[PDB]
């Protein structure tokens, strides 16, 4: 029937895709080794008598993270050649992750992708998870997705990039490694969702009030978002929506395709039991900027489209009541050329929250995926840091040493510059 | 397309060579793809460029390692195309070159037949004398 | 011989 | 998997490297008879990077021990954990360089260089794939600064695509053992700045200085002094061996602490550092580790970072410890030391986190950094040539092995030029 | 009443039959002793008290491997004089195995062949195994070829020759032995299957994930190819295939009778824990170009015929559908004069696993038999290395001074060129 | 079965040959009294390749101990395993060749060649059909080179289609015992190239260099030097005694190495060679075995094989090893130093796997190859011959004993013809 194939490239891709699969295995009830003690078709196969195998690939040339899921606790949830490892890192280098050290492993990945694609027809789309500032996540994310648009051109694709931030990047070559791959993720990709590290840090600071959850709990929040996106395919609902409806509905233009994620109500175990998490207040908390997941302030921007995916015991009549009061208030603003700008999708299944994770019980939850012109300010400071770095030929010798000539910085500079001038001609 | 027009006129030489039944030749469609392969690894050399940086011995040795990779690659790309012109043009010239050395077996066979038939004549003569 | 002990070494 | 080749040169190199296989063996649970004890998966999973299976079940380090005097070889074998080493990797030298660079490199250096290449090549090729080199030597003695740096130059031609990591200890300003120190220093520097991809400086009087008033040690011996730089050496390679949340490599440090290939001199430091009478008496909290990092009182070089600017620098954390506090505290050191960091790179701080700490401490952290604070060490040996090379002194020993004063002027000139881009970026 | 006769010439053929008749014994339920505790009749005879003896001959010129089988654990399976033992090893010499050391045991060999072939009428054909790179395989086995061609004219003969490597050596004289033996197997064998060691090496390196296998790990995979080749002859099935079906339905021309084998799936027990082996994906892996048993890429070749035996719980619908989707696969070209190029046979008995091996208990299997022009260039490289080491008269004195004439090389070159005439005029 | 025959010539060949029968008796588990111990099946199956039954359950070697002087036959029988050989198999001389080839070949070995040819024939027609004769003999000495080449001349005339392997030890350039070295050497060279199916050379000066630097023995006695040669002696012919996955003959080695009958000179090497303190720490793996075997320091002949090309090389592998790393690493040594292998023969390597590991080693290897790096050794015997012939030195002992100077003049003529067609292909 319907299936979705997910890619997980880089250190961010392996760990985010990790937490995506314990959430799915608890959701469909499959315990780790592959047994259950037909709604699980879209993420699992049927490998015999009660066996189910996930449909994904795990690509990282660092073998330090792939051998550790090979020999960790989920050794036999995954196929043995679903976990693909290289020999050495790309080490924050788009040049050799695309040309020299990434070449021998792309064909070793696509022969398993082609295997997963020939399983059943009706393959709905191509989700993927990568770091844009990692050498493997950017070089192999670009090089896979270049020829994937050559081969599987018509099929849609979703993106979840751990985009950098003006304060926290854990890197110094971050302006180089990030917008060198934006030359490819404009011409090739279809719908891209931007993520940010401290957007998840402070959404646990002032909602969970936990001073010390590490990277593993960020992956839990992102797993919440991915599950709440795809679960209208997974289960039945009052108003269904699938990947190809997202593909058509949200993006108005082929070159304005950058979303903005949120989730609500992200609430601690002692807060949620003491209050009505109702439809009206959850939607009101979904749009306010402290719940955002890119750390971009939408006061100087306008929302383009807004898609809300409810779940649980939401009666579908006060969805319209909660939207009527959020459209009429002046804090959020639409561009003038969309009278209507919304879509709601209802799902009956409540979350099966991972026990011991920081999320609490929600009888109702919305994941927010919105296009906006607030993607201008998340990229404008990125262009300023690129200009401040490249002006004196910093770090270029680590890039031209493998076969990436000077000039692909500059032709990516006016591709990015064409991106911001694309924004204000849309808004005004 | 800088040199992609050079394949099409090449097999037009093949179909005329096949229709010429006098000059019989063995299978030389290996010949097609190697005159392709040698020429494709000669076209990019006016586009292959490297640029150095602020000179340290690390930079100069590895960046120049590209240039002896492709100056050696011109040496490979010349050497299979020359040896295979040496061996297949040998094996198609070997059919007319076989013809001169089997012009000698025509002389040898006629000499043996004529001399043995002469030996029949002297045996007929000698038996009647006795 | 010492070459016998070395070439055939087990312990 | 990745393989790190760990080569010694000179007496100071042999003693430091022997302590490296003390700090690594006990982090991997390796008994000196070679067998393994410690029943943990994370020790043995990534062990081929530094050891080798010997078809005995026991592990031999992939270490090449090279010197020109057999006495320090005898000190290595007779000490603890000295039987773990490989004696065909023990390249004996007999005549000994008398702290002379010319006889350690040109005349007598050319004899043992063929044997030490045959040793270093036949575990480098024997592995399936190699990652980089890791050298320990001294600039003071001619045995390590002469033949060790020749080994730097001669592994350079045949291994072009592998990183080149070099731990080197440097001369002293005030107390001067081996009085031909300034000549032997820059005669290794003029080749190290183009043959070594990353150079990490150690100083024996800064290392004394750490041992005095942050370890409270009244009687400092050479054993524990080399042990502090030994754990610093263990840190920069540990994330290859051990997993983590934000992984790292030796070459990971190289590709992003070097904006321009001439400046690659890094400042090493190790935290936490506390006395025996305060080790389990003091709060090991994440903010106060970085307080111990970013100061002149823990860094292991004869430099004051307060006279310079941290151009690029990196930190590596160990142990079960959360990570968004790491990002905000290493923003918080950048915004208060705002005049102490360059402007032409945004967010100059690398962050790396591995999830296993060393023994004894619940968490540790190792600091490296390409600073312009290397510059005052290079002009404090440059002005030693302004006073001594002008007198044409102590050069008949050098010219006896085929030396030229034109080679000496090149030696002074390219290090003078090396200072000139250090001042250019300040 | 119904049988096939096997020949195993050379140390390669004897070790091939060591795993071949190990697999046939356990699949028929009989023990290495000889008796089980009517569908077995085509390989095994019957003798008195439930005993079965092979219809096999083991020919060698060195006495090592034949005596070692006599002293092995299969002492009482084989008839003691079906293993014909020579004394002098032919020593990688075409002239030695033909003109000096051949006739003293080839008359004794055909004495055994006549005795067992005259046992029962309705004889099908000869399934012979040899290595053309060796001495006793290429010399004695070629001597079998013309003498079987003169006393059994209309009996079919199917070569299974381990053609030497394109890349490694294990001898330096395989140019002389192999192309001298291909002279007298053009006119003597009828369906000549090409095997290669490094094809078997590669497929067990990735599809089985065996890092370092030996020759006895290869001979099981060849055993499974022979078993799936003659499975329809032994057991019942929907579409049974006779051996006379292979010759009539595959080769278009008498001279074009060379071959390119493949087998799929060759799966391990660990890897089958995460994979369902449906009929669709086991024949896509069977047509996969890398997973061939001769190391020749068919992308620069062109197919003309294909024969597939499905062995197990196969269903005829995704038989016809999966050969349809591989027909529409543009990567697999077919020749213009063969619009239908598939022959599908179905058996009912699933493959049996040899215990203690690496293959797993599968429910179905595919045996790939392909005719293509890719075999034209497996002889072009060996012609290429021939003229390089023949131009200055290398190794000649071991051949011209041994008992055959100089000039056998010159017209072995001539009929190999004449071979390539037929393999290139057929591809246009 | 196929049976091979050993002939000992000279005091060198008597002692080397008598210790060859030590290691064959070690592999086959035969006591000095002649009985068998061990009770293993395939260890005793093809015992007939070297031994004959003596209807008492003892196994007599098919060897011919033969010399001009009874000093060495007394030493063989007095030593260990000396009560094993047949007394008839000892052919006694009485005068002793005084390091003179002329009396070895014409006047004193002539009345001894008839006695010993009867003994060689006695062990020949008594069996079904033999394989050939492999011998061990000396070149620098009279009783080996002078009279041993007579026996090769005789057995070629009666058995023409068999195999003449010669394990011929040659004079040394540096160390020079037996002051007339090249006279007894060259006079057997041209009389062996027209006489032997294959010659493969041994050098005492290279055997000294192996036992010094790769064995680490301070005091190498002649028994030790006779052992690591005897390991290669057992290796070449081990495939006819034990079964394996890819078996071979000496017929196989002769046809699959030499391109032309005028060149059949092989190089002999053996591996692994590992010192007393090194057997614990070195992993015996096939990639480690195969570069040691392709190393000049391992070479039993002191001709530097990197100074010439390798023409054709054949190597067994003896043990339980996987066949990936049997064959693909000789592809790798074909590739990486492709300039050290000849071009006009593709894929210059050969392999043959035996299934039984030797005593104490899990796997072993012997290098047998007609490398064309032999010119420098034929010149180093040439130029000392021509230096001592232009002065007509020491020729009264040769021309006075039944030979003319024309036998000398054709000796350099075959010497120069042999080396001219060696230099042709390089
Ligand atoms: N939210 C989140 N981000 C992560 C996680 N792991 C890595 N990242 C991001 O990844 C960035 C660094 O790049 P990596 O993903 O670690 O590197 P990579 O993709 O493996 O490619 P290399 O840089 O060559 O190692 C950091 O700045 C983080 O933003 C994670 O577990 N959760
Ligand atoms: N697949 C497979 N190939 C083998 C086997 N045995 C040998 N070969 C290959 O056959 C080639 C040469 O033939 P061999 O079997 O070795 O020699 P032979 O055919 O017995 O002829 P002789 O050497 O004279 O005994 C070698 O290159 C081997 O790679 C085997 O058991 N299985
Ligand atoms: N920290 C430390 N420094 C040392 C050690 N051994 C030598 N040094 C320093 O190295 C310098 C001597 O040079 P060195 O390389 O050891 O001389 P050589 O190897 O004998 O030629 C002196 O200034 C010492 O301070 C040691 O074990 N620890
Ligand atoms: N390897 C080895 N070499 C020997 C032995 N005996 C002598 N030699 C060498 O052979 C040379 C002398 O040869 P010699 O035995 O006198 O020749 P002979 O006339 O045949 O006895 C000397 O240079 C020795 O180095 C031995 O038992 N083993
Ligand atoms: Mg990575
Ligand atoms: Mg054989």
């Amino acid at each position: 029937m319907r299936e979705v194939i997910s890619i997980h490239v880089g250190q961010a891709g392996i760990q985010i895709g990790n937490a995506c699969w314990e959430l799915f295995c608890l959701e469909h009830g499959i315990q780790p080794d592959g047994q259950m003690p037909d709604a699980f078709n879209t993420f699992f196969s049927e490998t015999g008598a009660g066996k189910h195998v996930p449909r994904c690939v795990f690509l990282d040339l660092e073998p330090t993270v792939v051998d550790e899921v090979r020999t960790g606790t989920y050794r036999h949830l995954f196929h043995p050649e679903q976990l693909i490892s290289g020999k050495e890192d790309a080490a924050n280098n788009f040049a050799r992750g695309h040309y020299t050290i990434g070449k021998e492993i792309v064909d070793l990945s696509l022969d398993r992708i082609r295997k997963l694609a020939d399983n059943c027809t009706g393959l709905q789309g191509f989700l993927m998870f990568n770091a844009v500032g990692g050498g493997t996540g950017s070089g192999l994310g670009c090089l896979l997705l270049e020829r994937l648009s050559v081969d599987y051109g018509k099929k849609s694709k979703l993106n979840f990039c751990s985009w950098p931030s003006p304060q926290v990047s854990t890197a110094v070559v971050e302006p180089y490694n990030s917008v060198l791959s934006t030359h490819s993720l404009l011409e090739h990709t279809d719908v891209a969702v931007m993520l940010d590290n401290e957007a998840i840090y402070d959404i646990c600071r002032r909602n969970l009030d936990i001073e010390r959850p590490t990277y593993t709990n960020l992956n839990r929040l992102i797993a919440q978002v991915i599950s709440s996106l795809t679960a209208s395919l997974r289960f039945d609902g009052a108003l269904n929506v699938d990947v190809t409806e997202f593909q058509t509905n949200l993006v108005p233009y082929p070159r304005i395709h950058f979303m903005l994620s949120s989730y609500a109500p992200i609430i601690s175990a002692e807060k949620a039991y003491h209050e009505q998490l109702s439809v009206a207040e959850i939607t009101n908390s979904a749009f306010e900027p402290a719940s955002m997941m890119a750390k971009c302030d939408p006061r100087h921007g306008k929302y383009m489209a807004c898609c809300l995916m409810y779940r649980g015991d939401v009666v579908p009549k006060d969805v319209n009541a909660a939207v009527a009061t959020i459209k009429t208030k002046r804090t959020i603003q639409f561009v003038d050329w969309c009278p209507t700008g919304f879509k709601c999708g209802i799902n009956y299944q409540p979350p099966t929250v991972v026990p011991g994770g920081d999320l609490a019980k929600v009888m109702r939850a919305v994941c927010m995926i919105s296009n906006s012109t607030a993607i201008a300010e998340v990229f404008s400071r990125m262009d300023h840091k690129f200009d401040l770095m490249y002006a004196k030929r910093a770090f270029v010798h680590w890039y031209v040493g493998e076969g990436m000539e000077e000039g692909e910085f500059s032709e990516a500079r006016e591709d990015l510059a064409a991106l911001e001038k694309d924004y204000e001609e849309v808004g005004i | 397309t800088p040199a992609d027009v050079l394949k099409t006129e090449f097999e037009l030489k093949l179909q005329s060579l096949r229709s010429i039944k006098g000059s019989n030749a063995p299978a030389l469609q290996e010949w097609l793809r190697v005159f392709v392969s040698s020429w494709k690894t000669l076209q990019t050399r006016l586009k292959s460029v490297s640029i150095p940086e602020k000179p340290t011995e690390k930079v100069l040795q590895l960046a120049k390692e590209k240039i002896e990779k492709e100056r050696a690659l011109t040496f490979k790309a010349l050497v299979q195309v020359q040896q295979e012109c040496l061996r297949v043009m040998k094996q198609v010239f070997e059919t007319p070159w076989r013809a001169e050395e089997l012009a000698r077996e025509n002389k040898e066979q006629t000499a043996k037949i004529s001399l043995l038939s002469s030996d029949v004549e002297k045996t007929r003569e000698h038996t009647a004398v006795l | 011989a010492v070459a016998q002990l070395l070439r055939s070494s087990a312990e | 998997m990745r393989e790190i080749v760990h080569v010694q040169g000179g007496q100071c190199g042999n003693q430091i490297g022997a302590k490296f296989w003390e700090v690594i063996s006990d982090e991997h649970g390796i008994d000196p008879t070679g067998t393994y004890c410690g029943d943990s998966d994370l020790q043995l999973e990534r062990i081929n990077v530094f050891y080798n299976e010997a078809t005995g079940g026991r592990f031999v380090p992939r270490a090449i021990l090279m010197d020109l005097e057999p006495g320090t070889m005898d000190s290595v074998r007779a000490g603890p954990f000295g039987q773990l080493f490989r004696p065909d990797n023990f390249v004996f030298g007999q005549t000994g360089a008398g702290n002379n660079w010319a006889k350690g490199h040109y005349t007598e250096g050319a004899e043992l260089i063929d044997s030490v290449l045959d040793v270093v090549r036949k575990e480098a090729e024997g592995c399936d794939c190699l990652q980089g080199f890791q050298i320990t030597h001294s600039l003071g003695g001619g045995t390590g600064s002469g033949m060790g740096t020749l080994l730097i130059s001669k592994v350079r031609e045949e291994y072009p695509d592998r990183i080149m990591e070099t731990f080197s200890v440097f001369p002293s300003p005030k107390v001067s053992d081996t009085v031909v120190e300034p000549y032997n220093a820059t005669l290794s520097v003029h080749q190290l700045v183009e043959n070594a991809d990353e150079v990490q400086v150690i100083d024996n009087e800064a290392l004394y200085d750490i041992c005095f008033r942050t370890l409270k040690l009244t009687t400092p011996t050479y054993g524990d002094l080399n042990h502090l730089v030994s754990a610093a050496m263990s840190g920069v390679t540990c994330c290859l061996r051990f997993p983590g949340q934000l992984n790292s490599d030796l070459r990971k440090l190289a590709v992003n602490l070097i904006p321009f290939p001439r400046l690659h001199f890094f400042l090493i430091g190790f935290a936490p550092l506390t006395s025996r009478g305060s080790q389990q008496y003091r709060a090991l909290s994440v903010p106060e580790l970085t307080q111990q990092m970013f100061d002149a009182k823990n860094m292991m070089c004869a430099s004051d970072p307060r006279h310079g600017r941290y151009l690029t620098a990196s930190a590596m954390f160990r142990g079960r410890m959360s990570t968004k506090e790491v990002d905000e505290q290493m923003l918080n050191v950048q915004n208060k030391n705002s005049s102490y960091f360059v402007e032409w790179i945004p967010n100059n701080m690398k962050s790396s986190v591995c999830d296993i700490p060393p023994k004894g401490l619940k968490m540790s952290v190792t600091f490296v950094g390409n600073s312009t604070a290397i510059q005052e060490m290079f002009k404090r040996v440059s002005d030693q040539f302004t006073a001594m090379f002008r007198r044409k002194a102590f050069l008949h020993w050098y010219t006896g092995e085929g030396m030229d004063e034109m080679e000496f002027t090149e030696a002074e000139s390219n290090m003078n030029d090396l200072v000139s881009e250090y001042q250019q970026y300040q």
